[PDB]
């Protein structure tokens, strides 16, 4: 007879080099996934790296906020902006417009200050006040500055002095990326206290 | 000898360079837009920099025009003599001009290369192949035909298989002459392993017939995979090297079977003459 | 102060170290050398030969011999080029580091119509890698017979030919020491010849004993033409070549007589230059995603001479399955001439030929049978790209094609979907299943089909990755059947029924929310069945059954955060359906009753494989059928 | 006769233009070439020392120093070495392959304890690929300063050197190219070391000026500042394992790897002869996220010739299976590249993979003593194993015995194969595993009942990759593996349960041949065996075929040919349990007639049930889902 030959192991191999994962978003202060100091002080950092990347390549984000910050069930930041999902996370020099191009790295820094003081009091920055209207006008005048009582409590006081220097508006005395990998490896230093 | 032209080059979906805490899709944007603008400024750049040299350029001709009238025309010394100061005025934005064009050669010359700008699109021609598809199986017509053409051009080969016995140097040697690789070779096989055992050369009809077996397993997978033989031939003696038990007592049983059949075939053909 | 100025010196035994020992990493590459280098010359002679022809007058043909000898343990290669005057066998073969034909070529300026290949000036060093002596005989028009012959030991000698005389070239032979007879057997040199120089412009033709003579006798040597045997296509221009001599360079390529599909032939001209062909296969290989293949499909070549095989940064992996070459004319080659010095450049050839690539698939759209086979064969391929390719994510998108809702068993683009689709809606219905009919007939599908609504089959695995990237086409959300919260076109009397039935249905929903607290996270009324009572629904954010059963069924899966992206599951009760109202009915007459709990979970677990989803004992509900079963025919 | 004997010559700007041009791939090397150079000069001199240690009154320590200098943008490469006299100035850096670090290891006089990074004559020249000219200031013990001094011009000049004076040893000045400016920035520069130089054993100490000064009681950024933390790693490797504590071992693994906390294990062997390499390896606690993830462009082991990088890790520098192994490979004679970017004799990989294989599977097996280590490594590192007795056809009886599983009196513990073998008793000669989805659907099965009930020990198999493991695992001490999901399941009969087989099959032959007709496409074969206990049916694939679970993974793989699975597919045959009262209940039923829809009715929910409980998934579960819905709505009489 001929029988069925059997043979079988044609292409058995394990075809299996590929990934997936993704853990969801990093809008969790609207979820309310409150966390402690340990991974809000570990996103910061690892953010603080990634942004530097692209200071470095010259590659200007400006628009970065919560909605441009990706989380990762690797416990990694993908800061990589999403690319459409807006107001009051701008600056008063875009604002104004008076070059019609804030693109500048102080601009992002700024930014950058702003979402970090969101993320450290779990809330939108002027929460208080929710109409354009007006908030258009304030920016506009770019005078006052958001105030640091709504602070998480029992965490090293060193990001309190780092984001009020990170929010004053003028441009030629805000810290670079330089010194801010010096301030989140003495952040990370004083976790445990 | 000299490889200075390509040292800057600049992909933007550079998938080798990246971050791990930066989304490379995203990424991959913008580069390509700080690209895309950059070039626009340098576009721009050369553009208004291309009127202003024209523009200048007639600028410093009516200027030598007037100054060659007011010269001819007499009374005119003293404009003649302010028209001096302002061709010489005209001449340093000339010159300055000129200076702004062989800086913006030097920036282009220090410009990284680029996708777009390393080489611009020559000719592309898309043929899609229409052709007629399909084979026949038959005992006739160009079947027969090539049964006959490759027995009689190849009969060294085939008969050289016939007295192999190791699966390696099997493997390699119709590896380099793939062309063996068809149904019209196992039917000559078995054909002329039947007439061996009319001959009755009892160890060379096994010898023959070993090989023979080989080729029909071959066939049969071929079939089952919906490959040409000619395409996975190669695997079937790694899997004869990994085979499992049960793989190697079917191969024996169906030798077996097969050396059977044909002592059967020749036994009757033997009576029939 | 004082200034010495001096000249860079060259310690000569140790040059001829380092090239003969630690400069090439293969040693098979001194036959494409030497081949490169009789090439040249073949090249120097034609090209001398237009201006007179008096100068072919010692020989018309030309060719390259290789004539291997075991009797001697030598290699000869011959060619009928140009020779190489006295001159010329002192600067160019001794001077290490000097090039005769970068001189020859950099003298014309003119009669720049040739390209030959060679810059550097040491390539015949590399001779000595398989050979102790190499004595090299050549014949120039304006010379005499010349043996060149050195052993790499810092001098060579350099002698009037007293032996054979030729017309015309040059006679290297290879003394070869002990341990490189393997390079004297005919696979051997076919091999090397056929991987590097196979493409060489000028016939290559071997000469070994083997031909049999009638009976005893094989002293006929064999004039075996076949190395050089297929020319160059991709150089001769495409309006004079049709598709037969395409689909001959195709079948010489792959080894195997099968035709191809669609042969893209393209260049680009500028500072990069080549001159590109791609075919598209008529089938798939076996082991097209088998790794042990590595990537072997586009070859480089520069100057018809190959540089490097597939890599991952000349064609990205998905677009594996197209096999081509590709020839430059100028590219910076490293000094063994097997890799580029500048990285990047292979980005770029990439970032080209995907972009053509495209277009050729494009242009295939065309021809609906011919798609079809496509399709059929590389579907995989397309899907995995849209994947991978962020950047060609929106040109992948066009090219997929489905079965849906109302094309029968014929697939339809998303293009041809956007077409017939109502203006009511502006969301894309699909389904991520696991088989034709599975999808065909479903409890999530029955409202869609109802309505006159068309979804869009996913059978494939491949699909349930592809579907996470593709999270809208063309201004339109991609939303699926099996999650939470499915939006439809709602009328008035359907919301007038849906929130009498929540405040009808709302006893029998918390009753299954207590029964069923750690299996089932929600209970609720939606627009989805008709004919069915009972369907599990995926959230929003979470894997769909499809998509958790394929993580599971993966053979290298981390588990440790599997458990992180389980569905959080949303059993969906169809009012309509006779079986929940009759429950309810039965419900409200006691909540404690046992067959009401005992039929709520046989629900829940009919449903639960009704829609996917994999149990987590299936022998409970095995030995509850039985039980039910042994009390419907009565026998305890 | 009439021969003429010449000399062999070069051109030497065609030699310059290749040397620059056509052997470094990576312009960065330039770094690594030089930091080689400065500490074949400390070698020197560090050596020389032992024979004389008056000849180190200029300067006493061994330290290397860049001195990136933007504003001049030039970067300077000190170092206290040996130094450069006149005759050795215009010889070794004015002669092409011209090596003199070869040349001083000749003059070893039997004194063979120094390993010398420098064999080619060609490494200086690399400065040019980033430095237009270059200015070099050396400084011998016996000997003036001069001022050397090029541009790869073909013409080089020797300057007396009245400028500023230096100990001892070279300093060499990279006058960089005006777009080659990136390598002024302390990030690369950083990076570079970290990935080239970083194990070499002298301190290399970059300079940069950004130090923000104290202000108290202004705005300063301009303060050169000394890190050495590009220097930190030691190799350890070089010594003996015997005086090396575990801390260090650790120490030097987060220095490595990065990783938070320290290595598990380590292996620290060397094999001496032809082919000398120390290699030390490292096993993590915990596997990487994205381990499998093959498109990571594998980097584990780093090979290391003379305590410089050379390449990574390669696919025949160590298998897949084991990429998750973390350490260094370093040897001291190998043929290296003109490039020092890989080895010209890509075939004595084969060997080191070989001896790195064989050491590893001796470190996996000796860290199999420890229950609570080995318990850890095992649960993070069983799909490696597994993956390796798939691929390995060399050392899978090795590596078998490295295997844990759940087992039916295992409880919430893995036991080994060789513990069941322990407890394995004669009159059986198999060894019983299952291969399901998960712990409790394999705990409580139709095809586990029977065999559970006698005297026999199965094995529970969960994960995906164990069925790929098993397919290649055919043996086991002599005792080969029986999988309870396939047909022709063999257990010690006496002959009172074989005749009583002998009865069932006369009684119920009929009921074999009417449901096979009843199923005519959906079951190929129908019969009754000891397999079940408490379940009326089961399904149980073909000795060849595909299992369900195989079935599964295969149709559940992302690439795979849908061509290959029509003909591979898994030959279903029901299995009946004799003593359930069901299938005999519709025996008389079918005795009857043969044609009646109730016994077709309960045939098929029965065959699907049984479908179900096989690990097989439905082609179609609406059907088996109506027949419930109907069955269940008659039941409670709507
Ligand atoms: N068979 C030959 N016929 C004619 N000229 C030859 C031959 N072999 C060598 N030469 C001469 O020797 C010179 C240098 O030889 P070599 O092969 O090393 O250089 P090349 O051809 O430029 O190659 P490469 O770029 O690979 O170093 C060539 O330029 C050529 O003029
Ligand atoms: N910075 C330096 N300090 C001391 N000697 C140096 C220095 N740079 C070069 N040399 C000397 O130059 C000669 C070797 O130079 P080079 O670096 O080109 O060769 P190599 O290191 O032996 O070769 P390769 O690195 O390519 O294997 C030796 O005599 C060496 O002492």
């Amino acid at each position: 007879l001929l029988f069925m030959g059997y043979m079988t192991k044609d292409n058995l191999a394990v075809i299996t080099q590929w990934c997936e994962g993704s853990s969801l978003y990093k809008h969790l202060h609207v979820q309310e996934t409150k966390f402690q100091m340990f991974q809000l002080i570990d996103i910061a950092r690892q953010t603080a790296q990634g942004m530097d990347y692209l200071h470095a390549k010259n590659i200007i984000h400006r628009d970065m906020k919560s909605n441009n910050i990706f989380l990762h069930e690797g416990l990694t930041v993908k800061i990589g902006d999403f690319g459409l999902a807006s107001v009051l996370w701008m600056a008063p020099e875009v604002i104004r417009m008076q070059d019609n191009n804030p693109f500048s790295f102080q601009s992002d820094v700024y930014s950058y200050g702003i979402v970090l003081y969101e993320l450290m009091t779990g809330e939108l920055p002027y929460s208080h006040i929710n109409n354009r209207d007006q908030i258009i006008f304030m920016v506009g005048r770019g005078y006052a500055s958001p105030d640091l009582s709504k602070l998480y409590k029992n965490c090293p006081k060193a990001m309190k002095r780092l984001v009020a220097d990170c929010v004053k508006k003028v441009k030629e005395e805000r810290p670079l990326f330089p010194q801010i990998l010096s301030s989140i490896e003495l952040l990370q230093h004083s976790l445990p206290k | 000898v000299d490889y200075s032209v390509w040292d800057h080059i600049e992909v933007s979906d550079d998938e080798d360079e990246t971050h791990p805490n930066i989304d490379t899709a995203s990424l991959f944007r913008w580069r390509h837009q700080a690209r895309v603008e950059r070039m626009e400024q340098f576009q721009k750049e050369k553009e208004e920099l291309d009127r202003g040299c024209r523009e200048c350029k007639r600028k410093v001709a009516e200027c030598q025009r007037k100054l060659k009238e007011l010269e001819v025309a007499e009374g005119g010394k003293a404009e003649l003599e302010r028209l001096q100061a302002e061709a010489q005025q005209l001449r340093k934005e000339e010159r300055s001009w000129e200076q702004k064009l062989e800086e913006m050669r030097k920036k282009e010359k220090s410009m990284p290369w680029n996708v777009d700008t390393l080489s611009k699109d020559g000719f592309s021609k898309s043929m899609v192949n229409t052709k007629p598809e399909k084979t026949e199986e038959d005992s006739e017509e160009v079947r027969e035909q090539k049964h006959k053409t490759f027995v009689e051009k190849y009969e060294k080969q085939i008969k050289h298989f016939g007295m192999l016995r190791r699966w390696d140097d099997s493997q390699k040697y119709l590896s380099d002459n793939v062309h063996l690789v068809c149904e019209e070779t196992a039917n000559y096989l078995v054909i002329w392993c039947i007439d061996l055992e009319v001959e009755e050369k009892c160890a060379l009809m096994e010898q023959v017939a070993h090989q023979t077996i080989v080729m029909q397993f071959i066939l049969e997978l071929a079939k089952s995979l919906k490959v040409d033989p000619r395409a996975c031939f190669r695997q079937f003696f790694t899997k004869i090297k990994t085979a499992d038990r049960q793989y190697m007592e079917g191969f024996n049983d169906e030798l077996e079977a097969f050396k059977e059949r044909v002592r059967g075939r020749a036994k009757l053909r033997i009576e029939k003459a | 102060e004082e200034v010495e100025t001096f000249a860079f010196q060259a310690e000569i035994a140790q040059l001829m170290s380092l090239i003969i020992n630690t400069f090439y990493s293969n040693k098979e590459i001194f036959l494409r050398e030497l081949i490169s280098n009789a090439s040249d010359a073949l090249d120097k002679i034609r090209y001398e030969s237009l201006t007179d022809p008096s100068k072919l007058d010692s020989g018309k043909e030309l060719k390259i011999d290789i004539i291997p000898n075991p009797q001697e343990r030598t290699l000869t290669l011959v060619d009928t080029g140009i020779g190489m005057t006295k001159a010329d066998l002192i600067n160019n073969l001794g001077t290490i580091a000097k090039s005769g034909t970068k001189a020859f070529m950099e003298a014309l300026q003119a009669g720049a119509d040739i390209s030959m290949i060679g810059q550097f000036g040491v390539g015949f060093y590399s001779a000595y890698l398989v050979a102790e002596k190499v004595v090299v005989i050549t014949k120039h028009n304006d010379d005499e017979q010349y043996a060149w012959e050195s052993s790499a030991g810092g001098s060579f000698t350099v002698r009037a030919d007293h032996g054979e005389p030729i017309g015309r070239g040059t006679k290297v032979i290879l003394h070869l020491k002990e341990d490189q007879t393997e390079y004297l057997e005919e696979r051997r040199v076919k091999e090397v010849v056929k991987k590097h120089s196979q493409f060489i412009g000028y016939p290559i033709t071997l000469y070994l004993e083997k031909e049999r003579e009638k009976k005893k006798i094989k002293e006929k040597y064999i004039d075996q033409e076949e190395l050089n045997k297929t020319k160059p296509i991709w150089t001769r221009n495409p309006d004079d070549i049709t598709q037969e001599e395409y689909g001959e360079f195709y079948k010489s390529l792959t080894n195997d007589w099968e035709d191809h599909l669609a042969v893209k032939h393209f260049s680009v001209e500028g500072q990069l230059e080549f001159r590109a062909l791609l075919f598209i296969p008529r089938r798939a290989p076996f082991d097209l995603f088998e790794n042990k293949k590595k990537k072997n499909n586009i070859k480089l070549y520069v100057r018809r001479v190959f540089i490097m095989d597939s890599c991952d940064e000349l064609i990205p992996e998905y677009l594996n399955f197209i096999r081509g070459v590709v020839d430059s004319e100028d590219l910076p080659l490293n000094i063994s001439r097997e890799m580029l010095q500048q990285s990047k450049i292979l980005k770029v050839i990439r970032k080209n030929i995907v972009k053509k690539c495209l277009e050729l698939f494009s242009e295939l759209a065309e021809d609906k049978e011919n798609y079809k086979k496509f399709y059929e064969a590389f579907s995989k391929n397309l899907k995995l790209g849209i994947h991978e390719d962020s950047t060609n994510r929106r040109r992948l998108s066009e090219l997929l094609r489905y079965h849906t809702s109302q094309s029968g068993d014929e697939m339809t683009s998303l293009s041809e979907y956007v077409s017939r689709m109502k203006e009511t809606q502006k969301s894309i219905y699909y389904i991520t299943g696991e088989s034709k009919e599975q999808v065909a007939n479903s409890a999530f599908v029955e409202r869609v089909r109802k309505r006159g609504f068309e979804v869009v089959y996913m059978t494939e695995p491949i699909d349930e990755y592809c579907v996470q990237q593709l999270k809208e086409f063309d201004g339109k959300s991609l939303v699926s059947v099996t999650k939470e919260g499915l939006e439809l076109p709602e009328d008035e009397e359907e919301k007038k029924k849906m929130e009498e039935s929540k405040a009808k249905f709302e006893n029998l929903c918390k009753l299954m929310k207590e029964i069923l607290d750690k299996k089932v996270e929600k209970v609720t009324i939606s627009n989805r069945l008709v004919s069915s009572p009972c369907c599990i629904v995926t959230s929003t954010y979470g894997w769909t059954a499809n998509m958790e059963r394929i993580m599971k069924a993966q053979a290298l899966r981390d588990n440790s955060t599997m458990g992180y992206m389980m569905a959080k599951k949303h059993l969906e009760i169809n009012p309509d359906h006779p079986i929940v109202e009759t429950l309810r009915q039965k419900a409200e007459a006691d909540k404690n009753d046992k067959a009401v709990k005992d039929l709520v979970v046989l629900l829940f677990e009919t449903a639960l494989l009704s829609s996917g989803f994999s149990l987590e004992d299936p022998q409970t509900h095995s030995n509850r059928i039985y039980r039910m079963i042994k009390l419907g025919l009565g026998i305890d």
